[PDB]
């Protein structure tokens, strides 16, 4: 369809066959058929009129690709020139990572309702994906404050590396 | 597929009368009838989602329009189609449509009848997006729109200052409740990192101490439980249809509706349930206790509403969410009748609303007589009626469970009192002798009343079955129990009928009545409104002037920094300018300046 | 006399000259024009056309840009099995580890 | 100005049996204890001694405060009733009428024409009634809030406009 | 840059125009300049909109300028109640001060230099005391000017010494340069006073509990035009400053914030409680402004992403409503010629539409959802709760009082029974009703898509 | 008018810095401010103490 | 209607609209002085098309 069913995956849907054992007429069958043959058709004709009109002329848009630039790490100290570009990429990555956790949340949002009463089991993998996404996001941009920056994120990144390397060194012995 | 479109229309088609009202095209007269048809057509539209539900059971989420892409947070307009939502809608539309019929009967001389009907619809929208709200922000949208409209609605006649006093009191108690609501939002956004209800359930907060008590406090606000109870009985000050619709069947139960909507998360914490049993218990005892000896025709039934609310949230207390929702539909059915019936006899009895001057209306107004008796019998739990299928099933459930010790005895004792004031209201208002003023203007032959009462009347008689059987089994059925407490749901109401009847008959026995101390306790609403509305309000607001305004801002804060420095320059600027003008004193000073410069401090050295 | 002073003039309510006054000035025709001009140059353009000016604003902080080049980035990772977002934003091999 | 010994018992009786009605509820019960209230009231009619009479006031009121209904009964139209100042939402003062637009007063021409005549009566009788007032005020203003009546013919009773043009109790 | 020249260009506009066209000509061009200003929320992503060497804009400034450029028409028709009897030259000079005021606020928000910001920041004072003292109504308006200006300079002047000190140390104070060339603030005792000097200047133009005596002493006695502009944008000048100056005051901010945010926290309950016991109607909005303004003091102090968004959202929303309640103050005050709350009562039975504006004003100030007041206040609560869990019991208890005094003014003035002896209130002109409409509609119809209002961190 | 002056402006002209006003001013002034200082600082250091070795759980606490 | 009068009355509203067009000119006049990195940013190094000559102005 319009989206992709791998980044917005949808589990296959199973719907049982209508098997009314009772003899009295099923009302719900009646409401859908009048609904379909009185409202669903006219809006479809309006839509198909729209689609053919939208197919009369075809203007397009495209994707804005940004090539990779050196980050604030290899950026020279006090060098404003490459600092601006380095900061620009860091914040653009922040927007990208912000959407990544949004995608997982939306995947997590759809999973729970779709699984309904059995939401504890067929969404455990979704919960695991959200857990590591959230955990790694806290290792990434988090707690820097209102005036977050690439340097501040690099500062936190260095802080983790010094702590984890020192802890691994003493624990290994 | 149809489910998404039909339920959404039930919300959209409910708002056109508001926009047409703003267009001013309505030439009065037709507008109240126009409003009724929209609500009635909204009800009929709201059926076909419900009949869909029992057929299969599909429940959807209709998040449609994105509002905030707030970093990881994804605020969007989200409505959750679920059993609580899609079933409460026709019940809510049924009661509000029938009373919309009733409003024209009562208020026919009101010059602002169009504004009244517009207010009724605007509340309906604010409640509609509350019951079907998937994200917590939409819940607050409903939570606050409903409270604001109460202030407008029961403060309809600005007029008497007591109406505004009830308006200020009602909003203030509601204001206390949502403090926990904001606390829950902060906890959920910080810890659970979401505001939509279903995500919070997914993330499985197995120890949600702070969010749950805040939610419990929020329910304590709108449901008028202890601490925040007296706003319900005082809310009768507005028009009876307001009191018959807002805080008898719809608004006050919305507070209970919060906890049930959070039930998948609530039951994880055992501790949070102990105050729910605690709160609901004492509320049932207290509210019923006041209703026993009250006199205002609406005070008795308004206390019965709060007593009912304490009863139903006790159920969700002991792991009975769906049974609480079962009570949400039955209670909205017959309690509206009891308030609407009282509103009918008020209008006929030259707007008199004290049972001491009712009586003898059993034969004068038979239609209202039949409605109240069977309405009260449902309220007392007449077996195989609307009330019994919920109330007595609840009593059969709560007494047989792991719960607090005495906490099962209010719902036992309060049920006895629940039947007790039902007999008193029947005995004083309808039975007995006609103590009303000599000039009789009573009349109930208007078809608008007869159809309005009759619409829920077959509901209050036949609904109980038509919700009990069709809904899927969602609670464990109580099958094996002792005989005594299985029948005690029916026995307890019997002495509630019996002892109250004898006590009511004591008024017939010709002998003076001594004012009992316990009777004095019940007449003043158990002393809570007298004290809590006098001492805490006076002390805090007296501090607002003696200590806050006068002492600090007007005196202390303005004398420490600004006026001190103003006086410091003022205190000795005098002789800075005040000089005698003698050349002797000026030049003698020049001497000292010379010596201090080169000898004493010695800038050279 | 204490002080020669004009008495405080009364509030000349704008309706008494012209009952169709607009509370904008004394002159009637300017009052009519004052209502027309502020209502038109206000409510009409800045309130309605101003609304769709910023309601239909192009992509604000490239929000659509961020969403649509997020599915491609996430799709790359789990296909090869490595996590859909690392725990280290800047690359860790080239960063100089002090001592 | 004065609640003398006469009215105090008269007011005391009024609040006494009204509370009793709030107590007995039933008419037959109320009537028995009402006549007892009446009979016990005048059993000591001949009490020339005022000190005992004032004493008899003391056992009238303190147990009335004990014996008053904790939920006292009040009719809707009287202080504390359910309908006190209920219709103030509709009572708009008469002076708002002249502000009506020419279209609004052409809406009801006869009333406005009669209203103008009513305004006339106030205008050329005000100076007469204030002058009538002044010549009949005691020195140092009035010693009682009661207003004097119309002394001679023609002139309206002094200070009459608002008490006459008061909005109706049931305006709508 | 395209906003400033037409804004200056209105200076010859009003000063030359015909005797009766000065207000018509000024009203339209103030309405037309909202066009070019409305193209300032038109914004790129995280990078700020820098269109000149000396002028720049971002998602924090963008809501501010469109507020001020929109605001001036509001004070224009607001002043058309009591300036009619004045002479032409005085009438023309009133527009001169308002237009001169626009030229300043429109330029402080665009300033890309700390000193240039500060020069124009305190430059806005000179147009003000002309408004408050020359065109004021009561007697103590003279004391109003001294209280307002001396409070401002006593904090602003040490900031000037601080700014030049930063100029000498790091080299420049361009808002971008300090951001990119950031340096952590050491815990040295000298840095404490430099931090205090940098913040105190914006605190005084941010009514803090104790540094707020000029709030009731300026707004109440100021003219109607000066009242809203001083309460809607002028209080926000510090708000823009603190959001910018905090970029160079870390990590000293977190440890030093306790004396300040807490004083705002406790006073914001106190100041709201002041409104519960008041006798002057205009004092309600002044004190209510203090409590609402002090709310964002906490938000900026936490320096939390959510707090900054909530601060900006409440900043504009409070300015719009606080101005509105000042218009409703004016209409009632003009009709009754008094500022006493309890004098004019039962006004709804006489002015039903004016009651609706009173209803919407007090209810928006009540900050219900989804109004911008609520979303700004809610974001502050969540940020404050993350900082500390006890914060809810305090700032929540403000919302307790916030609903009270908001309805208290509505009940005692509009609701109830009218006082009989007032025979002055006429039907409301189309001016004030349109003035109220031009205040209420932008707030409501901004609620559908408020992401222009959250700020740069959005 | 007399009531307005008495409750708005006259308080300082007839104010006297008697000892009682000082205790009332101090108790209702810096009193609660320092009381909340004890409460807020204690939690802040307690919370900071707990996180610095990781007892407090922030598995999903990202929206700070 | 006496064009000279109608201009003596309504010519006032000229120098605010031209003030707007005055501003955008010096807005545009300020840009070309500020340009010193036309197509020099590493993130946008689009090759200069033969037909065109300037990346942006
Ligand atoms: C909002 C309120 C809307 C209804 C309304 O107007 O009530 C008026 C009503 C007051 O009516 P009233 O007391 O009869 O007024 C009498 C006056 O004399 C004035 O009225 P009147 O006596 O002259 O005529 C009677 C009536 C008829 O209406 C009017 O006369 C006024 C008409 C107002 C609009 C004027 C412009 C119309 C043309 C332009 C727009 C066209 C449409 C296309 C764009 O008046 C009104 O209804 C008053 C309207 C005042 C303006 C309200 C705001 C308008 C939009 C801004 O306001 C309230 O009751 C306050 C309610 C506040 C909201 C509470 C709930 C909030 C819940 C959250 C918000 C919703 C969130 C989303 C939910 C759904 C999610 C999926
Ligand atoms: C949907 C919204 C429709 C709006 C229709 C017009 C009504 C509102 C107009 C307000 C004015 C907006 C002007 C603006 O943003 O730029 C004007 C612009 C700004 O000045 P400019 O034209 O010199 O801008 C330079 C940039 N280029 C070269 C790309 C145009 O001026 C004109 O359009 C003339
Ligand atoms: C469906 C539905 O409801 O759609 C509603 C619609 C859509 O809202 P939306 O938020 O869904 O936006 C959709 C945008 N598209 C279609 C491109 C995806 O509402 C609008 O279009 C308007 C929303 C409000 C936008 C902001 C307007 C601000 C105007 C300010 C004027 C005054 C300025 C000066 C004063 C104020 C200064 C701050
Ligand atoms: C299983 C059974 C459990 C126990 C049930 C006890 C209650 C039974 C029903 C009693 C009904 C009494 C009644 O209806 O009384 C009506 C009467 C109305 O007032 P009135 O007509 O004035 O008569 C009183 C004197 N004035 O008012 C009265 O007579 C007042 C009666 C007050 C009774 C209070 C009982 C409280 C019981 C719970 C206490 C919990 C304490 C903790
Ligand atoms: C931290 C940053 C914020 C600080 C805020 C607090 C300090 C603000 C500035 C000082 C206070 C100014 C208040 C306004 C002026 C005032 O109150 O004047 C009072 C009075 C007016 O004159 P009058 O009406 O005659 O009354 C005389 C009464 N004795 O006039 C007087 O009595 C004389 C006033 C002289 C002092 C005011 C002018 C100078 C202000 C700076 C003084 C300190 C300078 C550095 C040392
Ligand atoms: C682009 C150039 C703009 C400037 C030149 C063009 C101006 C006119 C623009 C079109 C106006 C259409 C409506 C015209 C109505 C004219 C009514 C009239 O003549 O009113 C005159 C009158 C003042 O008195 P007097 O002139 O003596 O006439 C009456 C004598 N008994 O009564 C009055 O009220 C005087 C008029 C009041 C003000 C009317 C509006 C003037 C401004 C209009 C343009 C505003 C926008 C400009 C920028 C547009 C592009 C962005
Ligand atoms: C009443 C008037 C003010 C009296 C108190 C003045 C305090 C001055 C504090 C000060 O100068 O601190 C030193 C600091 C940096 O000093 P530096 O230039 O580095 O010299 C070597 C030592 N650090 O200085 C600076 O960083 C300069 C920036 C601060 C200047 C104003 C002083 C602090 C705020 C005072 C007013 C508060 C209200």
């Amino acid at each position: 369809d319009s989206w992709d069913k791998d980044v917005y995956p949808e589990p296959p849907r199973r719907t049982p066959a209508p098997a009314p054992q009772t003899s009295l007429p099923n009302p719900v069958t009646y409401l859908t058929k009048i609904f379909d043959l009185l409202v669903d058709r006219p809006v479809t004709l309006a839509r198909e009129f729209i689609e053919q009109q939208h197919a009369k002329n075809r203007y397009y848009y495209y994707h804005r690709e940004f090539r990779r630039v050196p980050d604030i790490t290899e950026c020279e100290e006090k060098d404003i020139l490459c600092m601006f570009e380095a900061e620009m990429q860091w914040r653009r990555d922040y927007k990208v990572d912000q959407e990544i956790v949004n995608i997982i949340q939306e995947r997590l949002k759809a999973c729970q309702q779709r699984e309904g009463e059995s939401y504890r089991q067929n969404c455990a993998k979704e919960l695991e994906q959200f857990t590591q996404v959230s955990k790694a996001f806290q290792d990434r941009y988090s707690d820097l404050g209102a005036h977050y920056s690439a340097r501040k994120c690099l500062a936190k990144q260095k802080q983790r590396m010094l702590a984890e390397r020192k802890a691994a060194k003493e624990a290994a012995a | 597929n149809p489910f998404a479109s039909l339920t959404l229309t039930t919300l959209i088609i409910l708002t056109i009368p508001i926009m047409m009202s703003n267009s001013n095209i309505y030439k009065t007269n037709l507008y109240p009838n126009y409003v009724k048809t929209t609500v009635s057509y909204a009800f009929t539209l709201s059926l076909v989602p419900l009949l869909m539900f029992m057929h299969t059971g599909q429940e959807m989420i209709i998040s449609n329009w994105h509002w905030m892409t707030l970093q990881t947070v994804e605020l969007s307009l989200s409505f959750k189609m679920d059993y609580f939502s899609v079933m409460f809608i026709p019940v809510a539309l049924f009661v509000t449509w029938s009373i919309m019929e009733f409003s024209m009967w009562y208020m026919h001389s009101d010059p602002f009848i169009n504004r009244f009907f517009k207010y009724l619809v605007l509340f309906l929208i604010t409640m509609m997006i509350l019951v079907t709200a998937n994200n917590l922000f939409q819940l607050f949208i409903g939570w606050e729109g409903v409270g604001i409209m109460s202030f407008l609605l029961i403060g309809w006649w600005h007029g008497r200052t007591d109406a505004n006093t009830a308006a200020l009191q009602a909003i203030l108690y509601n204001r206390i409740g949502d403090i926990g609501f904001v606390l829950s939002m902060a906890w959920f956004l910080t810890h659970s990192n979401a505001w939509d209800l279903q995500q919070i359930f997914m993330l499985n907060n197995e120890c949600p101490n702070m969010p749950l008590i805040g939610l419990l406090l929020a329910a304590a606000g709108k449901s008028a439980q202890f601490g925040l109870h007296p706003w319900l009985p005082s809310a009768m000050e507005g028009p009876t249809p307001v009191s018959a619709l807002l805080h008898s069947s719809t608004m006050v139960v919305a507070g209970v509706f919060l906890l049930i909507r959070f039930y998948p998360l609530m039951e994880t914490n055992k501790l949070v349930q102990t105050m729910t049993l605690c709160l609901g218990a004492i509320t049932t005892l207290f509210t019923a206790l006041c209703a026993i000896t009250q006199n205002d025709i609406k005070k008795i039934v308004a206390f019965s509403t709060s007593s009912q609310l304490g009863l139903m949230m006790v159920t969700i207390g002991i792991n009975q969410p769906h049974l609480a929702f079962l009570h949400i539909c039955m209670h909205a059915f017959f309690k509206a009748m009891l308030f609407m019936c009282s509103g009918s006899i008020i209008h006929s009895l030259n707007d008199e609303q004290d049972i001491r001057k009712m009586g003898g209306l059993y034969k004068a107004m038979p239609f209202t007589t039949t409605a109240l008796i069977i309405g009260s019998l449902a309220l007392t739990g007449m077996p195989y009626l609307t009330g019994f299928y919920s109330k007595d099933l609840i009593i059969e459930a709560v007494n047989m469970s792991y719960t607090n010790a005495w906490a099962l005895l209010m719902t036992l004792i309060a049920t006895s009192l629940t039947a007790a004031y039902s007999t008193r209201i029947i005995f004083f208002a309808f039975l007995g002798k006609p103590r009303f003023p000599p000039l009789v203007l009573i009349n109930e032959n208007n078809p608008l009343l007869i159809n309005s009462i009759k619409r829920l009347l077959i509901g209050s008689i036949f609904a109980g079955f038509i919700i009990s059987n069709n809904i899927p089994p969602m609670t464990v059925p109580n099958t094996t129990m002792p005989l005594y407490m299985k029948m005690t749901a029916l026995i307890v109401t019997i002495m509630g009928f019996m002892l109250a009847l004898e006590l009511n008959n004591t008024t017939y026995y010709l002998k003076f009545k001594y004012p009992s101390q316990t009777y004095k306790f019940s007449n003043m609403l158990g002393y809570y409104p007298s004290i809590m509305h006098r001492l805490p309000t006076y002390h805090n607001l007296s501090m607002s002037q003696k200590s806050a305004s006068s002492l600090l801002d007007l005196i202390w804060l303005e004398t420490i920094l600004p006026k001190t420095t103003s006086f410091i320059q003022m205190k000795m600027s005098i002789m800075v300018s005040n000089q005698k003008g003698l050349i002797k004193l000026y030049f003698l000073s020049f001497l000292i300046t010379i010596m201090i410069s080169m000898t004493l401090f010695n800038y050279h050295e | 006399i204490r002080l020669q002073e004009d008495p405080d003039p009364e509030d000349e309510n704008l309706y008494e000259k012209n009952p169709d006054s607009h509370g904008y000035d004394k002159d009637p025709i300017v009052d009519l024009w004052n209502m027309r001009v502020v209502f038109f140059f206000g409510f009409s353009i800045v309130l309605v056309l101003g609304s769709t000016f910023v309601a239909y604003l192009p992509d604000y902080r490239m929000q659509e840009w961020a969403r649509r080049e997020a599915e491609r980035l996430v799709k790359y990772r789990e296909a090869n099995g490595l996590p859909l977002m690392e725990s280290n934003c800047f690359d860790p091999n080239k960063i100089q580890l002090p001592e | 100005a004065y609640l003398t010994h006469q009215q105090k018992v008269l007011r005391l009786y009024k609040r006494a049996l009204r509370h009793l009605e709030s107590w007995c509820v039933h008419r037959d019960k109320y009537r028995y204890f009402a006549c007892l209230m009446r009979a016990r009231f005048d059993e000591h009619k001949n009490e020339k001694d005022m000190v005992k009479a004032t004493q008899l006031l003391r056992q009238a009121e303190e147990e009335f405060w004990y014996g008053q209904h904790p939920q006292p009964y009040i009719f809707p139209e009287s202080p504390g009733g359910t309908s006190y100042e209920r219709y103030e939402c509709y009572k708009v003062p008469e002076w708002c009428l002249d502000d009506w637009h020419p279209s609004e007063k052409a809406m009801y021409p006869d009333y406005f024409a009669k209203r103008e005549q009513w305004k006339r009566l106030r205008r050329e009788s005000w100076e007469r009634e204030v002058k009538q007032l002044q010549e009949e005020t005691p020195p140092g203003g009035p010693r009682t809030e009661a207003l004097p009546p119309a002394r001679k013919e023609g002139d309206l009773p002094p200070l009459w406009w608002h008490i006459v043009t008061r909005p109706r109790e049931r305006p709508m | 840059l395209k906003i400033i020249i037409p804004t200056t260009m209105l200076l010859p506009m009003t000063w030359m125009s015909k005797h009766n066209m000065i207000w018509i000509n000024a009203t339209v061009h103030s309405l037309l300049i909202s066009l070019i200003s409305l193209s300032l929320l038109n914004q790129l992503g995280e990078n700020s909109l820098n269109f000149s060497l000396t002028f720049f804009s971002d998602s924090l400034s963008a809501p501010l300028l469109v507020l001020t450029t929109w605001l001036l028409p509001l004070m224009l028709m607001a002043s058309q109640s009591h300036l009619s009897k004045e002479t032409t030259t005085r009438k023309k000079l009133y527009i001169t001060m308002l237009i001169l005021l626009q030229l300043f606020l429109i330029m402080t928000f665009t300033a890309t230099e700390l000193i240039l910001f500060y020069i124009l920041f305190e430059a806005t004072l000179v147009p003000t005391l002309i408004i408050i003292t020359r065109w004021g109504n009561q007697t103590e308006r003279l004391n109003a000017g001294l209280y307002f200006l001396f409070y401002t300079l006593a904090g602003s002047l040490p900031l000037l010494v601080a700014l030049v000190y930063i100029q000498n140390t790091t080299g420049s104070l361009n808002f971008l340069i300090i951001h990119y060339w950031s340096h952590p603030l050491s815990n040295s005792w000298s840095n404490i006073f430099m931090w205090l000097a940098c913040i105190m200047a914006f605190m005084v133009k941010m009514p803090l509990y104790g540094l707020h005596l000029w709030l009731p002493k300026a707004h109440v006695e100021a003219p109607i035009a000066g009242s809203m502009v001083l309460a809607a944008v002028l209080l926000k000048l510090g708000g823009y400053g603190m959001m910018r100056i905090t970029t160079i005051l870390n990590p000293l901010t977190n440890y030093m914030a306790y004396p300040f945010l807490m004083l705002s926290m406790w006073g914001m309950i106190m100041t709201s409680s002041i409104c519960l016991r008041q006798t002057d109607l205009k004092s309600l909005i002044a004190y209510s402004s203090v409590s609402h303004m002090a709310l964002v003091i906490v938000a900026i102090m936490i320096q939390t992403p959510w707090s900054f968004m909530g601060a900006t959202a409440l900043m504009i929303a409070h300015g719009l409503t606080s101005s509105m309640l000042f218009c409703l103050a004016n209409t009632n005050y003009e009709r009754v010629h008094s500022r006493t709350m309890i004098l004019a009562r039962g006004l709804q039975t006489l002015l039903p539409l004016m009651a609706t504006w009173w209803l919407m004003a007090s209810l928006t100030n009540l900050a219900l959802p989804p109004s911008i007041n609520l979303i700004g206040e809610l974001f502050i609560i969540t940020a404050s709760f993350s900082w500390s869990n006890i914060t809810i019991i305090l700032m929540g208890m403000n919302m307790m009082i916030t609903a009270l005094y908001s309805l208290y003014m509505l009940i005692t003035t509009q609701r109830g029974k009218y006082t009989h002896h007032i025979n002055n209130i006429k039907a409301s002109f189309t001016r004030e009703n349109a003035l109220m409409a031009l205040h209420i509609l932008p707030l409501l119809l901004l609620t559908l898509n408020p992401k222009m209002i959250l700020g740069p961190l959005y | 008018i007399r009531w307005t002056y008495a409750r708005s402006a006259n308080i300082y002209p007839n104010f006297r810095p008697t000892p009682k006003t000082s205790l009332l001013g101090a108790l209702f002034g810096i009193g609660p401010l320092f009381f909340w200082y004890y409460v807020f600082k204690t939690d802040r250091d307690k919370k900071e103490k707990l996180i610095q070795e990781g007892k407090l759980d922030q598995t999903f606490n990202i929206s700070y | 209607m006496n064009v000279l009068q109608i201009v003596r009355d309504h010519w006032v509203h000229i120098l605010v609209p031209v003030g707007f067009v005055f501003g955008c000119y010096l807005d545009r006049r300020s840009d070309e002085k500020l340009t010193a990195f036309r197509n020099k940013s590493l993130l946008f190094k689009r090759e200069l098309r033969p037909n065109e000559e300037v990346t942006w102005k």
